[PDB]
């Protein structure tokens, strides 16, 4: 059960 | 009062990656590329392209001096922190 | 990779008194001022007027709502972190 | 030997 976020959501 | 040992690793954090290499009195994108590949390797953050360093950059080093300072970089932290509390929700 | 454990630690921080009366998802002045007195007790900032709270959420509170956000309660750290770091000089 | 930095030269 790992996931990563989102670098995009981040990004902008 | 974890804020206070909390604290002390930020500031030693600002001397591990910025003192480095090059100018320890500001940081270049090259050396901030460090920073977040190298305390976000693959914790949230993977850096393999210099358009993220490019984009993070524009979001720091607002100045477009290709340069962050202290403050610039710490402002970095707050937004990985902020996107990092996103992950929990609710449950 | 202290960032790592220590950004941990600052995002505990931000529930450990942010939840602890009032409204959870922002921070008023007065539950800052506990944070302010609560993690920097008499190590560098000792608040007992509401001047400093005052002048201290104009800095974050920019807004003036009387309110600050996660947002705005993490760059408070970072002034802290900048104006302490100064405490080291060249020696 | 302690000291405390200045609270006002962090207001401004
Ligand atoms: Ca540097
Ligand atoms: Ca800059
Ligand atoms: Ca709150
Ligand atoms: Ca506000």
């Amino acid at each position: 059960t790992r996931t990563k976020i989102d670098w995009n959501k981040i990004l902008s | 009062s974890e804020l206070e040992k909390a604290m002390v690793a930020l500031i030693d954090v600002f001397h591990q990656y910025s003192g480095r290499e090059g100018d320890k009195h500001k940081l270049k994108k090259s050396e901030l590329k460090e920073l977040i590949n190298n305390e976000l390797s693959h914790f949230l953050e993977e850096i393999k392209e210099q358009e993220v360093v490019d984009k993070v950059m524009e979001t720091l080093d607002e100045d477009g001096d290709g340069e962050c300072d202290f403050q610039e970089f710490m402002a970095f932290v707050s937004m990985v922190t902020t996107a990092c509390h996103e992950f929990f929700e609710h449950e």
